[PDB]
């Protein structure tokens, strides 16, 4: 069973997204901010990363930068799930390696469809 | 006294502030959760599973109850400082009231390796004219204290509820092998915001209102509450309530 | 600075008003929650059997009530942050013109309860762009506008609260002008203190906790600005709010 | 156009029920308590009453009693919606002339079914 890394500073979102993922059959690992995400990246290699933008300590863009730089992190599919209104951000995210950028609130059907899309 | 009366009221004010500060931040969490879960269901109508729909709504409800709990903590404080706390007497079987209260704290006691026990010294249809919610709250506060202030590494930790009939009313005893209360703070525990100077090495969280609201309820029933505890053996909390 | 007796009576007076605030907000917070709970429970038990339109409306109510509770929670949070002197601010480029116009509409109901005409004037054509926290500056305006209605003349022919918005090179100057009861000279600085209320023959009927301006001052100064009052007892009051450019 | 009277002291309950009734195509008249309910009964005759029990000023059992007495009123169908879930409270309401007693939380599908059943009779 695949392993997903869920990165968001909002606890309800993590709980909400994890439930959807676990109901399918995936295992979930959580990170409260950008750096904790990098700290748990040293522990293991996930099959997918669900990344928020606005976080304390380290925001989403920085995570994307440092993802594409390392030997092993570069080839992990990243789905951005952000509450950002501006679509200038969407361009900046997709360029930095984001395989898709989805807006909040998240739709469990549209989301699960994309996860299966990137794991098959 | 005036020179010290200012020092005393100034000490209370610091604790009142810290209480409002903490409870304000606590109320934010459930609210955020309710909002997120509602806006997610709303934004995704007719498109999600009945199973998902069910779970997301349970979260809205859990958080609503948590928010209600915290709002009651604030209102209980408000009615205490204003001395506006009231009671509504009705005939309730105390045997199943304490039994229902035991079953409510069972899960919490398991988490701290504590046994919850209820013993009746008299036949079980013990009835009195009392406030069922408020006396349940009295029972829960005392039971919670027994789990919270138990021994760190002891083999058989317990909290026991003993129901009997004394003089002409009802007597409830909440017993625990726990840390025990030092003899200097024996009278101080029922006061507002007061915690034991040790604080169990600051591990245990608490506002210190528990026993203050408990006393108030017990006395509004025309009863009294007292404690008997040995410094390091355990504690026995005594509650006596009349019947009409 | 002061005697021990006066330090005591002050603190006791502050306690009464803290007590009265907490008591009120406790009750105000209960109403939205009741609604939230009722609606949540109603949905959950009729889960498989609700009409989609009915489910949609039931969720809207939950969201609206959630927002009302959130507003009420912020009142309590501010009260808490005020006595801890730690308030936050979030600046963004907003139009000040409709920002005050929002607050004017938000009070016209309450302003009519006392026969007070709400006026808005501007020296420079809209929009007046400013880099300010829109929620907080709206709150500042409301607080002042509320005071203009609350402390207007009990029986006067022409009551008004005006909002004068004049732009300058250094920043923007907001004037909230009332022809109310006015403020005695001794209490001219005191009004911006926490829990301070003027105790007079005319300001005794009126209810308050004395936070409005205390919060207002803090928001304004966090914007790196200045706030002061100019009034004459019996004539009326003028509150000045200066918000500079960066 | 059928007109329903909605009597309950709880404002969220009224909003909740009113919406379900209006969405079915009925006119809804509200009462905050038992006395206001009877006051409005002088103005017009409703086709149906939805009635709470626990209310300030005047309670549902009183309302039911007074409804069953007056000549014009006693023919009006009454659904009781209440938090009182005891068998005794139900029976009492029933002898006092209630057509049905329903326990809270509000359950719209069952509510619509009963509202239809009574009005088309
Ligand atoms: N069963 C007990 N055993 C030991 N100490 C206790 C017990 N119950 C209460 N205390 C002490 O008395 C204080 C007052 O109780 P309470 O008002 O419930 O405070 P808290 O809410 O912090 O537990 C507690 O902080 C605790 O140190
Ligand atoms: N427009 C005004 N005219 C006269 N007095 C005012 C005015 N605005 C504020 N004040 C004075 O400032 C004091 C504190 O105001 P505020 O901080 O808003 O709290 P509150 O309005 O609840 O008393 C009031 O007691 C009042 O006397
Ligand atoms: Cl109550
Ligand atoms: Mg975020
Ligand atoms: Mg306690
Ligand atoms: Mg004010
Ligand atoms: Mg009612």
């Amino acid at each position: 069973s695949k392993k997903v890394l869920l990165v968001d500073d909002s606890a309800p979102i993590r709980k909400m997204v994890s439930f959807v993922l676990k109901k399918e059959g995936y295992e979930v690992i959580e990170a409260e901010n950008g750096q904790i995400a990098l700290e748990k990246l040293s522990e293991f290699t996930p099959d997918l990363i669900v990344l928020d933008i606005m976080m304390p300590v380290m925001d989403g863009f920085t995570v994307l930068k440092k993802l594409q730089e390392k030997e092993e992190w570069k080839r992990i599919p990243v789905i951005v799930l952000t509450a950002k209104g501006g679509e200038e951000d969407e361009s900046l995210a997709l360029s930095l390696g984001a395989r898709k950028v989805m807006r909040k609130p998240f739709s469990p059907s549209q989301f699960i469809e994309e996860v299966k899309h990137l794991l098959n | 006294t005036e020179s010290k009366e200012l020092e005393r009221l100034k000490r209370i004010d610091r604790m009142k502030t810290e209480f409002i500060a903490n409870i304000s931040h606590e109320l934010r969490t459930p609210l955020t959760a309710i909002k997120a879960y509602a806006e997610t269901i709303y934004n995704s109508l007719g498109e999600l599973d009945l199973s998902t729909l069910k779970e997301f709504l349970e979260v809205i409800i859990d958080q609503s109850n948590h928010l209600e709990n915290l709002l009651n903590e604030l209102l209980d404080f408000s009615r205490l400082e204003r001395k506006s706390l009231q009671i509504n007497r009705e005939k309730v079987d105390l045997c199943d009231l304490v039994e229902s209260a035991v079953n409510a704290i069972k899960e919490f006691a398991s988490s701290h390796n504590v046994n919850v026990l209820f013993e009746s010294n008299v036949p079980c249809p013990v009835e009195a004219y009392i406030d069922p919610t408020r006396i349940r709250q009295v029972l829960l506060n005392l039971l919670n204290n027994g789990v919270k202030y138990s021994k760190k590494d002891a083999p058989d930790k317990y909290v026991k509820v003993i129901l009997d009939e004394k003089d002409g009313g009802v007597l409830i005893i909440v017993e625990d092998n726990g840390i025990g209360i030092p003899d200097h703070a024996k009278d101080r525990i029922f006061e507002q915001f007061y915690r034991v100077d040790s604080s169990l090495t600051y591990e245990v969280p608490g506002t210190g209102l528990g026993l203050a609201i408990t006393k108030e309820i017990v006395e509004l029933h025309g009863g009294r509450i007292w404690v008997e505890s040995e410094v390091g053996k355990g504690s026995r909390f005594f509650v006596w309530i009349p019947k009409d």
